[PDB]
């Protein structure tokens, strides 16, 4: 009659976890590992302690030039990493070109803190009127005005000597300079504004050689002007120096920026807003607090992040496949 | 609860002899 | 089951089995229970362990996509740009799906295996000391005390011990 | 063979099993004859059919060249271009080959092992009624009417109905 | 005596295809599947019922310009994808350069549907001659000629009067306007054609603010001629308006495009020509009617096609190891 | 073992078979030796010297990084460019080093098949003929001069020449 | 009593090798293929026979324009690829810019071989002075001088007169050509060296169509000099006929460079030197001697080479899991 | 023919048991 | 030595059965 008996077998449980296979999908199994994050905070929060750079309505442009409606950024703390929206409102209040713009915010998506520092003082214009370059295009509280960090300089009794200005930069750190030119609508402006007919500027470094010439043209009006605003920056080293000659249409650097910082930033495209929190990975769509090894919120992350996958899932089998 | 059955530091036996 | 022996000529799992993932139920008329095989499942447990850590390791050099920009004039580089990156997250998103299906295959197939390892253990282990049942199970032959069921869990069972009692009830059956 | 059953242990196929992958030839006094095992052949059907979607499902995210345009001064970015462009090719190319390549391979020892849980699932249900002749074949110790022929191709054999004239001739033979 | 018999085995049949794997090749199979088209038409369809454009001997330049020898494609319907030849003959008549040209491309390889509209009447020309600027260069029906869409302007009673000419996109598309300067070979050719001797071309809308000056020089004469006729574009976008002013050596605008349909095109570079027949997926070297996942023909396509792989042969097994 | 044989119910390796993969180790009192079998040790090398060719020629399209040089105010291309190169030669990396995982992996189980289908080739061709001792080895019912075992070696082994001394003693040993 | 025996078993062997798998690493196997090289010999040497071209201490540039710190270059043979060191000492001399230097390095990348030719004498400046353009920026032999393959041409007799001057390349070769212009500091130094106060060049061949105008603009002193040499290069194709036009600043061309030999080549940036050696591969820190598909050395070689990797280990298993 | 043994939409077994 | 007992081109055995 029956025997002792011994039997092999294997795990079972209540588990309904899913993996697919190659030749099957939905295969309920007893343990599996979800490796796929795939929720954030909604909010654009500090790095590691460091409260980023949000530049609101904003743009790089407005800020670095001191577009009057950009009064909150004009200095800004150590920052983790910069904000900025895909259309700010806040951009070159008077129309115009930033030369070589993407390449600045590059340099810039290296750069965690700038220094403004007073290199050519508006005061020490003593031939030229340094108070009169303003336009209704640049608003200040209902009151024409201009980018804070460059000066446009005007004509004084119907004279504008040549400009010869030298800065020497006497700091260790490079230094982000900004000049710029006018661009007006006809000759009579011209001369009205600066009363040479055919000007220039030239600019001058160890390795800069250039030599601006206003562009004179009939143009739509942008923010009510026809006349255009050019601007152009470069990076001084050290004990290198800038040379600035000109007889007009000079827009004339006032601030400059010392780069007293460097190390590992971004500048994210994001239309969210600060949301007073902190984070170790960071999104233009929210922060991430996840311990797992992948991620598909958004490809473009800052921090210490999961990888990035355009998968919506990914689990691995680690137990059996599971009886019913 | 405190104690293990086995060495599982990922938990790929979730609960598996832990008491 | 690529073994046949998960799902296969063991035809569902054990909900009474809680701790281990394989193991024995025997049945003698002391009584009758469930006990896990540690060694069995601690191996697999280090397997798949390896195996998590292998995949999250091998993608840990995996592409970072990076914000550019260019204006209205760069266009062809800006297309450039973005295939580039579309082209890379492309590519380790195919590499880390592909690779967790097939080391899902791959470790089903492992668990099942394992459990037919085991089988075949006890059945070498017990050879004609007792009838193979056919569905994971063996008809002793002899009487195994609960202690014997440790000799056979823990892979120390005398064949030559029960030897001729098997061969009394062996000649008994075949007749 | 990774299984030993395909070209291993059963030496070649049936040209005349023309309706499976797999399946059974019996040969008892009612007669002989072919009959596929369409439970086994449909479940791999499904398999292979689910991994192909799978293969092809995997390759529809690949890369997509794209064609751009430089001048005279832009050989340096033309250069990087098509760099980028046969970069991302050969990838695809590499994952695709290497993709059939692994896939086929795991699809010939699927069949093989297949085969194999055919062979012992019906050597699991006859046991000692029935000699294993070494190829694939069980010799019958009793006679098997083209019923229970069909009782061993659908899982429902009964060991215990012709145990003893099975051990009739077991006894038999030993003498 | 011997008792009844059963045998497990496996299907085998009349099969030759052969698949690969890791350790063995030219393994037969009983069941495969090939996963590679690699056959295709030969031909230049059209996709999906939409004809494509054939530019045949001209250029995307000579098209647009309208060379004289372009007249084929004086107004194209709506194109699929557009077909040029890796050396077109018909290119710029009048030798010189486009500027942008290849940014322009790039433009039109997301457009399907151009409409030509006249922005400046060749009549309207009171106070310089607008019909005597032909080439050549440029011939048609054996008789000096130039492109059709821009006016190659002369000095009349050896005057040429500051041209200052504006034009309102008043549509609601974008508009692709076109226009151009010439370099001539000396002062001497300079003052005949034009009389001023230092002349400009401004150009203005609300981005753009250029302003070109004739570059003379003693060049090699390619079609005869050492002169040099430089071309420029740009988008004007709805409500925006251009303004021109020269006083010599303009190209002025004739006709501009109405970018009036937008969407999946491409400039695909083919020797073939039109085949009469209609597909779902092109590539420069012929057409594909395929339902494989994979094709080895060309890696430039256009349409729902096959994806591309550089390999001569794909075949997945799905049956069992085939016995001889 | 996902096969159970190479470091399983075969617990070690033969340092004293030196001219061979797999083999045998026979012991009959004409004597005792070790004898490679040399037909599933050369199909072994055919197999692994084929992957290691497949491995290499796979590799052979993948991506050749090329210098490129830019200007002071070309670092967004540049950048462009360096990562482009860093992104293939890590996409690169990964396809050689997990390769190499996967098929070392796939190259272990291969050899614990081709041992258990050795020792499931001689165990069919004797049958009840010889007792299974559960490590790898066959106690003959009868008795093997030094060309008996090569005729197991060779699979040419006659079960119905020595059938009834071995039932001679399986009925000896059953009583 | 114990019959016969037979056991089946498996090779064990002395080995200690070690491969990894994805559930298990560190397994000794008794047979591994090492497929990953690891070694070099740490020198520049020859690729198949032929020489490199090793630019020390000198530049692209310098070895093209000729600086008198780059004598060693005057005339190199044929080369199988350039080494140029991370950041060379003598590159410009005299300071300024190198117009399209990246491209010109990248046609350099497909070229074997120069043959330097003098295209416009030293000797047949009759009207000017081909013999006083030197400088202590470019000092040789403890006296000032000048790149060697290009004149800077001063005034004669308080007389610049206007320069007219064409090359037509009758050669079968493709050929590179270089010129430059002056900028100086004032106009002072301007009228001093070529009298005339506004001055041009004009540069033409049949796609060439250049007006240089030297800009004036004081700058830093780099290697003495606030004046700054700008040059700029072409391709003049067989056939084609090179023409300059100039007043004054102009950097006269004396040798181009005739493209006699094309191939695979590369400017591989390695601060090594020649190491008197021959290989079949090569990498900027030495070259490579193997038989293995594989080696982590460097990413940027030549030559018949192993394909790069970042791993520092890569071991196939050939055999069996090794019994201790 | 018109009629088959198994589901086969893709036709890995072609052929086999149509009728 | 000079002869093995098998066709082994890439020494994946190495050693073994080389005399
Ligand atoms: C797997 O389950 C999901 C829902 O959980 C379902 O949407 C999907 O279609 C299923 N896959 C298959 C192959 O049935
Ligand atoms: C163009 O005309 C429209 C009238 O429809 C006007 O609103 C717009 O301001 C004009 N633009 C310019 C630049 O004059
Ligand atoms: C999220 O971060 C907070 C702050 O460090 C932490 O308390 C919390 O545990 C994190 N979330 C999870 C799920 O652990
Ligand atoms: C496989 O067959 C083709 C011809 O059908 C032949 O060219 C190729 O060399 C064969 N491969 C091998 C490894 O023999
Ligand atoms: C250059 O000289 C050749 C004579 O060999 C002539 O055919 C060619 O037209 C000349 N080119 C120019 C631009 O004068
Ligand atoms: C090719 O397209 C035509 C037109 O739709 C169709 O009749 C034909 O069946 C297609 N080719 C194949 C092989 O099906
Ligand atoms: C494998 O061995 C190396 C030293 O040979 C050691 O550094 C490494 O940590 C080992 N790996 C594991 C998983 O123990
Ligand atoms: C700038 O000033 C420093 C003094 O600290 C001097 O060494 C340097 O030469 C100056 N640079 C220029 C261009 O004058
Ligand atoms: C290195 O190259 C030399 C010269 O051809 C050769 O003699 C030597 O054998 C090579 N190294 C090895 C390890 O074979």
């Amino acid at each position: 009659d029956p025997g002792d008996q011994i039997c092999i077998g294997y795990h079972a449980n209540n588990s309904t976890e899913q993996v697919d296979t190659i030749m099957e999908k939905n295969v309920t199994v007893t343990h599996a590992q979800d490796i796929l994050e795939k929720k954030h905070n909604g909010k654009l929060c500090d790095l590691d302690g460091v409260k980023p750079l949000i530049l609101r309505d904003c743009s790089v442009a407005g800020w670095l030039l001191g577009n009057p409606m950009c009064d909150e950024f004009i200095n800004v703390p150590e920052w983790s990493y910069i904000v900025e929206k895909a259309n700010p409102v806040n951009d070159l209040c008077y129309p115009g070109d930033f030369n070589d713009y993407e390449e600045l915010k590059h340099l810039l998506s290296r750069i965690n803190h700038f220094e403004k520092i007073q290199i050519i003082p508006k005061s020490s214009w003593s031939s030229h009127e340094a108070s009169l370059g303003v336009s209704s295009a640049c608003p200040y509280q209902g009151k024409s005005s201009f980018f804070r960090n460059v000066v446009w300089l005007i004509k004084k009794n119907s004279t504008y000597p040549t400009i010869k200005r030298s800065y020497n930069n006497t700091n260790q750190e490079d230094l982000l300079v900004l000049w710029g030119i006018h661009h007006p609508n006809d000759a009579a402006e011209q001369t009205k504004l600066y009363q040479n007919p055919t000007t220039y500027i030239s600019v001058g470094t160890s390795t800069l050689n250039q030599r601006l010439v206003p562009r004179i043209a009939t143009r739509s009006k942008v923010n009510g002007q026809s006349g255009r605003m050019e601007f152009f920056w470069t990076i001084l080293k050290p004990n290198d120096a800038i040379n600035f000659e000109s007889n007009g249409n000079f827009i004339a650097p006032e601030y400059a920026y010392k780069i007293v910082k460097k190390g590992d930033s971004t500048i994210m495209k994001s239309e969210l807003e600060y949301g007073n929190c902190n984070t170790k990975c960071q999104t233009p769509m929210g922060a991430i607090n996840s311990s797992m090894p992948f991620h598909n919120i958004h490809p473009l992350t800052i921090g210490e992040c999961p990888k990035y996958v355009k998968s919506n899932r990914l689990v691995l089998a680690t137990g059996l496949r599971n009886s019913p | 609860x405190p104690v293990s059955l086995y060495e599982d530091p990922l938990g790929v036996a979730g609960g598996m002899g832990v008491y | 089951g690529l073994f046949g022996a998960i799902a296969g000529f063991i035809e569902g799992g054990w909900q009474g089995m809680v701790d281990g993932w394989y193991g024995y139920h025997h049945s003698n008329e002391q009584g009758s229970g469930y006990a896990a095989d540690k060694e069995s499942t601690q191996k697999a447990i280090d397997g798949v362990t390896n195996k998590v850590n292998s995949i999250i390791d091998k993608m840990n050099t995996q592409f970072e996509a990076v914000g550019r920009e260019f204006n209205n004039l760069e266009r062809r580089i800006e297309n450039l740009n973005k295939k580039m990156e579309d082209g890379f997250l492309d590519v380790w998103t195919y590499n880390a799906e592909l690779l967790v299906l097939m080391e899902n295959e791959r470790t089903l197939d492992f668990h099942d295996s394992n459990v037919k390892n085991l089988y075949d253990k006890v059945r070498l282990q017990l050879r004609d000391n007792a009838k193979e049942l056919g569905n994971g199970c063996f008809e002793f032959y002899h009487k195994c005390d609960n202690e014997c069921m440790e000799s056979v869990r823990n892979g120390t069972y005398d064949y030559p011990q029960y030897s001729e009692e098997a061969r009394l009830k062996r000649e008994e059956i075949s007749s």
